[PDB]
């Protein structure tokens, strides 16, 4: 799939603007659900608008053709949509259209086919009504990970274009829970909390990288996946952040070998929630929130502007596996 | 040779990447594990 390589410098250069954001929390997202939402939402925009959109997710248009783009995110959602038997992996996605509205017959054809897009309408008017359809939709997508996603929804609203994944992954050699044992976990040097910490001693692709200064684990998922684990040195959290490319982790993955190790992986639970207007207002999409948006792609009724741009993510690693589940929620409205 | 040990007990960042196409489903870091 060629837009890969596009989809992973969009991760490293949203995740250094989260981190800048906020540097002493966890952070969770998914690259693919929100590189997903926006491309899709790229077929309702024009000009500039558009063009921020797709360069923002570090796509060179007079490099590689825009059909070829809507094509590759195509490609990966039926990808995704049949993973190993070994592993659950789903996406989808839904556009819940205001009723009555007048679009452009091309962008509805357009999401229907490139991005499976499931078409619903309903009546904003109906506030409480129109968020359990979506809050419905979310929590059915993400199999209850997502529950009650939207709390406050603008009786304006134009369309609300939602996408998740759904993962669920079990370790090729699993921990066993009766060696798994509270242990202190160094939130930073002053801060201590107990963790559930699992342990196993296995044969693991497992190497201490100079051009990180960290400890890098891969955990192999049973089918189509892999966890890339990253432990900073002492001081260095923030140099491993910075230095993170497509090129490093290719060569992580491409490494075969494997050596004896001790590992002590904590249980955990984790959510991150995220406005998505100012990060990637960093990364360059900036016109698609403004007074200027040019989405009349998806209406000549009048212009919009995407009002609402949010992304939440959770995810619980534990002795069996991994299972994780985003959802992005991006809103127009009238301008 | 004495087998490493590797132990995940300050913050740490990791990626999770589907394997036909190499994309990263999900990237994070933690700093406070959560229950």
């Amino acid at each position: 799939n060629k837009i890969t390589p596009n989809l992973a410098e969009f991760a490293f250069s949203l995740y250094r603007q989260l981190a800048h954001q906020s540097n002493s929390t966890n952070i969770f997202f998914s690259p693919v659900s929100i590189a997903t939402a926006f491309a899709m939402l790229s077929l309702g925009t024009k000009a500039d608008t558009h063009d921020e959109i797709l360069e923002g997710l570090n796509f060179n248009l007079t490099e590689i053709p825009e059909a070829q783009i809507h094509e590759g995110f195509q490609e990966l959602l039926r990808t995704l949509n049949q993973p190993d038997s070994q592993l659950q992996l789903t996406t989808g996605n839904g556009l819940f259209l205001s009723e009555g509205l007048k679009l452009v017959d091309k962008f509805l054809e357009d999401v229907k086919k490139l991005y499976h897009s499931e078409a619903f309408t309903v009546n904003f008017g109906d506030t409480e009504e129109a968020k359990k359809q979506i809050n419905d939709y979310v929590e059915k997508g993400t199999q209850g990970k997502i529950v009650d996603l939207v709390k406050e929804l603008d009786r304006d609203t134009v369309f609300a274009l939602v996408n998740y994944i759904f993962f669920k992954g079990k370790w090729e050699r699993p921990f066993e829970v009766k060696d798994t044992e509270e242990e202190d976990f160094h939130v930073d040097q002053v801060t201590t909390v107990k963790v559930p910490m699992m342990k196993r001693l296995g044969m693991f692709n497992i190497q201490h990288a100079k051009k990180l200064s960290s400890w890098v684990l891969l955990m192999k998922y049973l089918g189509n996946a892999t966890a890339i684990f990253f432990l900073p040195d002492e001081g260095k959290l923030q140099h491993l952040e910075n230095e993170l490319t497509h090129d490093i982790i290719t060569k992580f993955l491409e490494n075969e070998d494997r050596r004896s190790a001790s590992l002590h992986l904590p249980k955990l639970s984790i959510t991150g929630t995220y406005d998505l207007k100012s990060v990637l207002g960093q990364l360059g999409i900036t016109k698609v929130f403004s007074n200027g948006a040019d989405l009349s792609g998806v209406t000549e009724e009048a212009p919009l502007k995407l009002s609402k741009a949010v992304h939440k993510a959770v995810l619980t690693i534990d002795e069996k596996g991994t299972e994780a589940a985003p959802d992005d929620d991006d809103e127009a409205i009238p301008r | 040779s004495i087998p490493p040990e590797v132990k995940f007990n300050k913050p740490f960042v990791f990626l999770m990447i589907e394997q036909n196409t190499k994309s990263p489903l999900f990237m994070g870091k933690v700093v406070n594990p959560t229950q």
